[PDB]
């Protein structure tokens, strides 16, 4: 016969045999300017029939398609209508009626206690700086010292909301000097700021803005139980129980129940953030006046966003066997003779948004950033589904998140159903959400997908996380051990590892472990560098069941014990003579919970590591530094200079330091204190 | 090797009308059958209780098989070039595969024999 | 904020802050530093008058605790902790009492040893810069003025304090205390909310220049600056501005549900034109190997001198010749590459020390086949404008092609049973719980079933080849190494075997990024004929190089011998992705195990010993000519292995599309299978967006065919 | 005079004096996240490619007196420090021999889960489609006579004795806790970090949201993977000083303290004390109460 898996789904149900659909198991080993091209094209077409203005300070073409228009057809446009959003709004607000209040003063604290260290912890980040993209905390670090180079410094206090108002003011200096000593006019840096890289990152100076909004509506959606985003593992499963389950339970079962597994992709080209910025002006009613501001700073800066085109392109030639590389900053006046038509078609219809080597991109959203917050306007719509607001025998439910929705529409009869299905496609239009009526499909109510969360008939099958590496972490040969057995009982717990699966994946962890760190165990005969010495402990000990893997024991881990750490496990088995070779403390050698044994070795902006040259030394002077942040008023120098002297004080008195060591190191603390005073 | 491309073409012509099919399903069967027949002759070997029975015998045999298997052969390799399912395709080069393996087997048994 | 100030606050104190802030006119919620500023005064001035009593006579004591006795008046007045009216009252009765003058601003506490009014001040800031200000606004009036500072410092007039040293000390030290905390809690910015003396600001944030002139743009139209939009938000009700628009929108936006119904879809429309061919990185039905029985001795060692002794097994090497040329190439450049190999083994045979690894001479052969030819130089735009032809890279369409049935043939192969075990998995730790025996027995199932299996074979090729790749591009970063493409297995007899299915010649291998690819040549032993399927090798170059000596029952027969030889190139990230193969086994174990699993849930009881000791029950897993052909569970597990190593071995965006796309459309047809009425919305695109991607992959278009023949039989 | 002397270089530029001369101490974790990043492109790899070649760990000087040279077979152990895995199994094997009598101790919070689940009784695993609850499960059970403040001061008093702080300093009643772990750990080597980090889990509670369907007593949270999957449930049994600060650091009172020097300074007397991880205060032993 011919071997075809796919008639497996002959007998098997599709979604209990769903898992064969999924093609990889991480990412895949494949992956640019035209991609950008055509987002920007596409995001300006969605939207032609909007206003054109010139930004007074970019200096770069705007189209505001707010309250456009009304479409006349099923493609997608963003001519979202500002009194629909803030009528969906208010209607969400009276659903759960302090809701908003009480978001906001939850958000104010967050706002008043937040560092300005918060800024580091994430992704790539485009920096202004040298115009390329940089790990967060790098960026942050030059974005600092580019600050401080000009009269800009008051993050000089450990808030992010004071590094924001530098941020802000840095935008009324006429002139911004970066020393590596390069000049950017105001208007080059404004179009800087408002720059977005390439699935795209932005600046150091939109991304606090971003993280208070993005605090803001993961407070609202905590709240909101159709949002199934800010949840994650067994508890979205929840979800989708509890809305079938509401829903489905007809009185005299003469309710038609369908389901529409809905999907939306490519619905934030549509996303306006004149929208949001109207979203949190209403959601921020009768607040102080500051943090009104502080949260309407991200749509505004979003509004006049730009987007980098990217690398650019790459010519050739035959004739003379030549590769040319062209950036996109020059891509705005080169004659089109040397393009591709198609690249030619693309050329020419961006080029009157091009400006200084990027592209305006006023409509429009891009991946990420305001996840919190569409979830919020998605869960709009799907709460002005209650029969309270769709005046009629239908209504609807369902779950929202950034990337996929579904619904359930409840109807006494198919006309009802398909009136309830039009009403909420055609609210989804006026509000500027674009339902794709392209991989989308409805069904009786019982069986449907959610974010790779496949239900049926009560069963969930999650199948929305990637398997992870179960190989080392490359750490030592300690912590390895430890972490692969977390990594498998976290994603036993969590990403419902099978148990089979999960052994499995133990065996292959062990087996990469033994192979990389060359510990087979004593009674193999796999030769290697490190067999004799593991040959000769193996010989020498009566229980063999207490050496650790690492020492060519056998592997006592299982399901049951996976939370145990491997000397604990082993301990009660272990000899008395290598327990104590073991963990000696004085050996020459030295989330994831490891006993410190000998096996936890260590293998082999004018300066980048001054920020990390001065903690390491207080660390020195104060120990505590390494477990409890430190408290105090005086300076890092003051506390190093009298944990010197006070420690040399009584090293000398009691006999361990000699005299000379005192006087010279009683002076170096003096030439510590005069170049302080300078 | 004989057991899978009989299993697939007795799936072709219980799958459709095909009567050549059926001829080249019996042709196969005879060459499975004869070459278990000469492993068997080849059981009777060096010790000499009358090696070489059937010199003769084994020489039209070996010759009128050469025929059929050029003739099996040649209608396989039609039979593929006029085929276009994936299933007859690859049944077919198979078949073809081993015809040529036997083939040039008893070209070479016959060349130690004499 | 809140939280701290009232966990650090005894309730009464907590209580006159709230009374003064009603007094006041402010919310404690939003404005927690003036609270917290408001409690921190409060505590001091009580902490300021406690255990201090005036003696019966011109005398002061400092007795402490429960004071019964009486007699002793308190030294002190609380003023502070009153309304302003009763406080002001209170001052002037007190005033009039001992003849003093009434201050121009409300005083603090009033000193009875001294008869003279004192005012307290816990400032943030410096101490003296403080009582610049405090002394500046008290003008005469005579007032004694004590200011505490949240650090230890103190300051009072004339430097005449009023207190012994431990209540001043207690006072200090409590301040230093609560700053301490509020630094661990990191509520220490409070520091700055005292931008005016004996003031608490709220928080200002502004917008100005360059963000007020960038508000006023990004907001709806018809506005004329933020704040004008701001009134019109705050002022909003839902007058039913959704209805009307929906009422004026027109009728043609709607979501009209389709059926979908068993004679609505229709076959994947797959290419058609040149047959599709061979993509793969090494051979894989067609792999040839020259294997020795390694006499035990496990530990790897050097592949070299494996694939040296590998070579020395076979004699049969004929003159090469090229039986399917390449077509694109210098054809001779690749078998003087394959004699140039052969003379670089054999010389490695008679030198004074053995190398473990061999780095081929740079011969024309070698700088043409490893494309080393000088690739196109990194010119500037503005030098080479005028050449004439100067095109993007892409600047062309893919080619399209048909479906070729030499993938399903390789399918079917690596779903076949080998007679070496491919997989050696370490123990664990002996089972104790239920769980724990259920689990091991799908395990063990799975492995038994799967591990003498032809697509852990392919896992075990790539892994190795492409680990022997990674090691020789870091470690021979210029240089032509030979890598032999060596795998290890166990016979059923244990006896362990290496064998060898050819050499790769790598290039030069200076890999900055992930995505930089290092070129090599491939040429693999086989022993299929090139000219079966032309269509196939249209990537490779194919000579014949020896004949084999196969073993039959009847006699020794004489194959011919192949080498496929053909440049390829290849990254860092995919040689990873190949490493990473061992992936496959715990992707179809996964399958298999949440099929179980979701079958188990129903019938609430462990389906697992029908799945596998249930050898009646078989599963759909082949069509043949007369229809659906079934299988026992072993070859369930098979397949599913062999699809995801496939999928793993010919990963491309095409792949991962049609997967998502006929995902949906499988859905819509299980629906339609349970009867629960599916509907479509624009079922055209969907066929649309799953036939974009099927250009040219084997693979893809092999997935596409699967497909068609399952929804010709399921909606039947 | 090694960590002076760098100080004294960082210093002698002035990005990095200023960076010292300005940052107070309470605004040091904020300069202690401004790191590189991206420091492991493919750590498994290279741990590989290092463990392939000879001497890839480093060590102390001391090795080279206390591990011989080469070993038995003649394979070299170390090197010019650099060191062989080879010398940890050698050191693992026939090295210097102690007593782990504190391990238990130390490592108590680890040797209560391998009790626990010695002495557990396993049920019969039951296969049906329950629905789990989204609890607020304790993760770690702190003790329960102290909260976390009350937690984190006894670690500061027991692991960190001279860097306690101003409540830990002033506070009238030392908790027993504190003179318990005190006693336990008088001659502990295992390492000041490692000590605090254990101690901060047996002690300091810890909370977080689980989708748990039965028990929350935090024994049960602990075996979670094993008893509780996707669509089974398997039945298990878990077996069972005073003083007052005066200001700032005065030069008359003579030169400054440390906290482990005030239990023989007086009783109501004066002197200047280097407290918490910074500034220098003026204290006296409370002469009253």
């Amino acid at each position: 016969m011919d071997v075809n898996p796919t008639l497996l789904f002959l007998k098997v149900p599709a979604q209990n045999a769903i898992s064969t659909t999924f093609p990889y198991t991480g990412d895949p080993p494949y992956s640019g300017t035209g991609y950008t091209m055509d987002t920007v094209n596409r995001t300006h077409q969605y939207s032609e029939k909007g206003r054109w203005t010139t930004n007074t300070e970019t200096g770069a073409p705007q189209l505001n398609p707010i309250d456009g228009p009304l479409p006349e057809d099923n493609e997608p446009s963003g001519y979202a209508q500002t009194d629909c959003v803030l009528e969906a709004m208010a209607f969400l607000e009276e659903s759960h009626p302090g809701i908003f209040e009480n978001s906001c003063l939850e958000t104010m604290e967050v706002v008043q206690q937040t560092r300005v260290d918060k800024l580091t912890q994430g992704r790539q980040t485009y920096d202004w700086t040298l115009n390329r993209n940089q790990p967060a905390a790098t960026a942050l670090a030059n974005t600092i010292e580019v600050f401080r180079s000009n009269g800009l410094t008051a993050n000089e206090s450990g808030r992010l909301i004071d590094f924001l108002k530098d941020v802000m003011e840095s935008m009324d200096k006429e002139e911004m000097e970066i020393t590596t000593k390069q000049r950017l006019n105001k208007r080059s840096y404004l179009i800087r700021a408002l720059t977005l890289n390439t699935i795209a990152t932005p600046g150091m100076q939109i991304r606090g803005f971003v993280y208070f909004v993005e605090t803001l509506a993961r407070s609202i959606c905590e709240k909101l139980e159709q949002s199934g985003l800010p949840v994650g593992g067994n508890e979205k499963k929840a979800k989708l129980a509890n809305v079938v389950r509401k829903m489905m339970t007809n009185s005299q079962d003469t309710e038609l129940s369908f389901t529409i597994t809905g999907d939306n992709t490519k619905w934030n080209e549509n996303q306006n953030p004149r929208m949001f910025l109207a979203m949190i002006t209403y959601i921020t009613r009768n607040q102080p006046e500051w943090f009104r501001n502080v949260l309407s700073i991200a749509p505004i800066m979003f509004s006049n966003k730009m987007a980098r085109l990217g690398k650019g392109y790459m010519f050739e030639s035959k004739s003379m066997k030549l590769r040319t590389q062209i950036p996109a900053e020059m891509l705005a006046s080169i004659d089109l003779k040397y393009f591709n038509d198609s690249t030619r078609k693309k050329i020419e219809k961006i080029r009157p948004l091009l400006i200084d080597g990027t592209a305006s991109l006023s409509p429009g959203m891009m991946m990420g950033m305001f996840n919190m917050l569409s979830t919020v306007l998605g869960v709009s719509i799907l709460n002005l589904g209650q029969k309270r607001y769709t005046k009629t025998t239908y209504w609807w439910d369902g779950l929202q998140s950034s990337d996929d929705f579904a619904l359930i529409v409840n109807a006494p009869n198919h006309e009802g159903i398909q009136a309830g299905v039009d009403r909420f496609y055609r609210t989804c239009k006026l509000l500027g959400i674009n339902m794709s009526k392209k991989k989308s499909y409805i069904n009786r109510t019982g069986t449907f997908e959610f974010t790779s969360f496949f239900y049926r008939y009560g069963f969930v099958a999650n199948f929305s996380m990637e398997l992870p590496s179960f190989g080392v972490s490359g750490i030592n040969e300690s912590a390895d051990m430890s972490i692969g057995v977390t990594v498998i009982k976290n994603n036993m717990i969590n990403n419902d590892l099978g148990p089979a699966t999960a052994q499995m994946a133990l065996q292959l962890f062990i087996k990469d472990y033994r192979y990389t760190y060359r510990c087979h165990r004593g009674d193999t005969q796999i030769q290697t560098r490190r067999s004799f010495e593991i040959k000769k402990l193996w010989e020498q000990t009566r229980s063999k069941a207490g050496l650790l893997v690492s020492d060519g024991g056998p592997n006592l881990y299982n399901i049951r014990n996976l939370h145990i750490p491997e000397v604990c496990l082993k301990w009660e088995l272990m000899d008395e003579d290598y327990q104590g070779r073991l963990c000696n403390p004085l050996n020459p050698f030295v989330e994831y919970d490891a006993v410190a044994t000998t096996h936890s070795w260590i293998p082999k902006l004018e300066d980048e590591q001054m920020y990390q040259k001065c903690c390491n030394l207080f660390e020195k002077f104060f120990p505590s530094s390494s477990y409890r942040r430190p408290v105090g008023i005086s300076s890092m120098v003051e506390a190093m200079v009298s944990r010197a002297r006070i420690d040399a004080r009584i090293d000398f008195e009691s006999g361990r330091i000699k005299k000379e060591e005192f006087a010279e190191i009683m002076k170096i603390c003096s030439t510590i204190e005069e170049l302080r005073r300078q | 090797s004989f057991q899978d491309i009989l299993m697939r073409m007795s799936k072709m012509q219980l799958g459709s009308s095909s009567e050549d099919l059926n001829g080249i399903i019996t042709q196969f069967e005879s060459l499975k059958l004869y070459r278990d027949s000469l492993g068997e002759a080849v059981m009777r070997m060096g010790d000499l209780h009358s090696l070489q029975n059937r010199n003769g015998k084994w020489r039209e045999q070996l010759g009128q098989k050469f025929e059929e298997i050029r003739w099996l052969i040649e209608e396989v390799r039609h039979r593929l070039k006029i085929t276009e399912n994936s299933f007859e395709q690859i049944t077919f080069m198979q078949a073809l595969q081993l015809l040529l393996e036997v083939e040039q087997e008893i070209r070479t048994f016959s060349f130690q024999l004499i | 904020m809140e939280d701290f100030v009232r966990q650090c606050f005894n309730p009464m104190i907590v209580e006159l802050a709230e009374k003064a802030m009603k007094e006041y006119g402010e919310d404690l919620k939003i404005e927690t530093n003036k609270f917290a500023a408001i409690c921190t005064h409060l505590e001091v001035c009580f902490m300021y008058s406690d255990f201090h009593f005036i003696n019966e006579r011109g005398e002061s004591i400092i007795v402490e605790s429960g004071d019964p006795n009486a007699l002793l008046k308190h030294r002190f007045e609380i003023i502070e902790g009153r309304d302003r009216t009763m406080a002001w009252t209170v001052v002037n009765s007190i005033c009039n009492t001992t003849g003093a003058e009434k201050p121009k601003f409300l005083p603090d506490l009033y000193d009875y040893k001294e008869n003279r009014f004192i005012e307290i001040g816990v400032t943030r800031r410096e101490v003296h810069i403080y009582y610049l200000e405090k002394a500046n606004k008290i003008k005469s009036e005579k007032t004694h003025i004590h200011i505490f500072s949240f650090t230890g410092e103190e300051m009072a007039t004339k430097a005449d304090y009023t207190l012994d040293e431990e209540s001043r000390a207690r006072i200090k030290t409590r301040l230093f205390t609560i700053r301490q905390e509020m630094a661990s809690r990191g509520l220490w910015d409070s520091f700055r909310q005292s931008e005016r003396g004996e003031e608490t600001i709220e928080e200002r944030f502004e917008i100005t220049g360059t963000m007020r002139r960038l508000a006023d743009q990004s907001l709806p139209p018809n506005f004329s600056s933020l704040e004008n939009f701001r009134a019109y938000v705050d002022g909003f009700e839902p007058n039913g501005y959704i209805e009307g628009k929906l009422s004026q929108m027109s009728k043609e936006v709607n979501a009209r549900i389709e059926p979908f119904l068993k004679t609505t879809p229709r076959p994947l429309r797959l290419p058609d034109g040149p047959p599709c061919s061979q993509r793969s990185k090494f051979l894989l039905m067609d792999a040839l190997k020259l294997s020795i029985e390694d006499p035990s001795h496990e530990g790897e060692g050097i592949p070299l001198y494996d694939a040296i002794k590998c070579m020395r097994t076979f004699f049969g090497w004929k003159e090469p010749n090229v039986v399917k040329p390449h077509e694109k190439g210098i054809n001779p450049n690749y078998l003087l590459a394959w004699k140039q190999v052969l003379a670089e083994l054999q010389d490695i045979e008679n030198e004074e020390k053995i190398p473990k690894t061999k780095n081929m001479k740079k011969t024309s052969q070698l700088k043409w086949a490893l494309g080393e030819n000088m690739a196109p130089e990194k010119v500037d735009f503005d030098d080479c404008k005028d050449v004439s032809d100067l095109k993007q890279y892409d600047s062309d369409e893919p080619e399209l092609r048909s479906l070729a049935s030499w993938i399903q043939s390789e399918f079917n192969k690596a779903c076949e049973l080998t007679d070496s075990s491919w997989i050696e998995l370490d123990e664990i730790g002996e089972d104790v719980a239920p769980i724990e025996h259920i689990a091991s027995m799908r395990r063990n199932y799975f492995t038994a079933e799967v591990s003498h299996c032809r697509a852990t074979e392919y896992i075990m090729k790539g892994v190795y080849i492409n680990t022997a790749l990674l090691n020789a591009s870091c470690a021979a970063m210029d240089d032509f190494q030979l890598i032999p493409m060596i795998s290890k297995c166990r016979t059923k007899e244990g006896r362990r075997k290496t064998n060898l299915y050819g050499f790769i010649i790598k290039g030069r291998s200076h890999l900055r990024n992930d995505t930089d690819v290092v070129n090599f040549v491939s040429m693999e032993f086989s022993l299929t004929d090139p000219r079966l399927e032309p269509h196939k090798w249209e990537k490779y170059c194919v000579l014949e190089i020896g004949d084999m000596l196969l073993r039959s029952a009847i006699g020794q027969v004489s194959r011919p011998m192949f080498l496929y030889v053909r440049t390829n190139g290849t990254s860092k990230i995919k040689m990873k992705w190949g490493m990473e193969m061992r992936r496959c086994l715990l992707q179809s174990l996964q399958q298999i195990e949440s099929m179980i699993e979701a079958e188990s849930s129903v019938k609430e009881k462990d389906m697992t010993k029908e799945f596998f000791e249930n050898k009646s029950e078989t599963w759909p897993i082949g069509e043949s000519p007369k229809g659906v052909e079934e299988g026992s569970i072993g070859k369930v597990c098979r397949t599913l292995l062999a699809k995801s190593v496939f999928n793993s071995l010919y990963a491309s965006p095409q792949l991962e599309g049609f997967s998502a796309e006929s995902r949906k459309l499988l859905l819509i047809v299980q629906a339609l299978r349970d009867n629960l009425e599916p509907g479509t919305f624009d079922l055209g695109g969907l066929y649309e967006a799953i036939e974009e991607c099927l250009i040219n992959d084997p693979w893809v278009l092999l997935n596409a065919s699967w497909f068609n023949s399952f929804l010709t039989h399921a909606l039947r | 005079m090694e960590r002076i002397k760098e100080l004294r270089d960082l210093m002698s530029q002035s990005r990095t004096r200023e960076i010292l001369t300005k940052t107070t101490v309470d605004h040091m974790a904020i300069i202690k996240k401004y790191t590189s990043g991206r420091q492991e492109k493919n750590p498994a790899l290279r741990m590989k490619w290092m463990m392939a070649m000879k001497y890839p760990i480093t060590a102390d000087k001391r090795i080279m007196e206390m591990i011989p040279e080469r070993n038995e077979q003649g394979q070299t152990l170390w090197s010019k420090v650099m060191v062989s895995p080879l010398a940890v199994t050698w050191w693992n094997r026939n090295g210097p021999t102690t007593s782990a009598v504190h391990y238990p101790k130390i490592y108590k919070t680890y040797f209560e889960k391998v009790e626990r689940l010695k002495h557990g009784t396993f049920g019969p695993v039951h296969f049906r489609n329950q629905v789990k609850i989204r609890r607020r499960v304790d993760i770690n059970p702190g003790h329960a006579d102290l909260s976390a403040k009350e937690a984190q001061d006894v670690i500061m008093e027991v692991v960190f004795p001279n860097e306690v702080g101003a409540r830990i300093l002033t506070s009238e009643s030392q908790l027993t806790i504190t003179k318990e772990k005190k006693e336990e750990l008088q001659d502990c080597k295992i390492s000041p970090l490692m000590v605090a980090y254990m101690l901060e889990r047996e002690l300091v509670r810890k909370t977080r949201f689980l989708p748990v369907a039965g028990g929350t007593s935090s024994v049960y949270i602990e075996v979670l993977h094993l008893t509780q999957g996707t669509c089974w449930e398997q039945m298990y049994t878990p077996g069972g000083r005073g003083f007052l600060i005066l200001g700032k650091e005065d030069r008359r009172y003579g030169p400054a303290l440390s906290i482990n020097e005030l239990s023989n300074l007086a009783k109501g007397e004066k002197a200047n004390v280097l407290i918490g991880q910074g500034d220098v205060v003026l204290v006296m032993k409370r002469k009253r109460d």
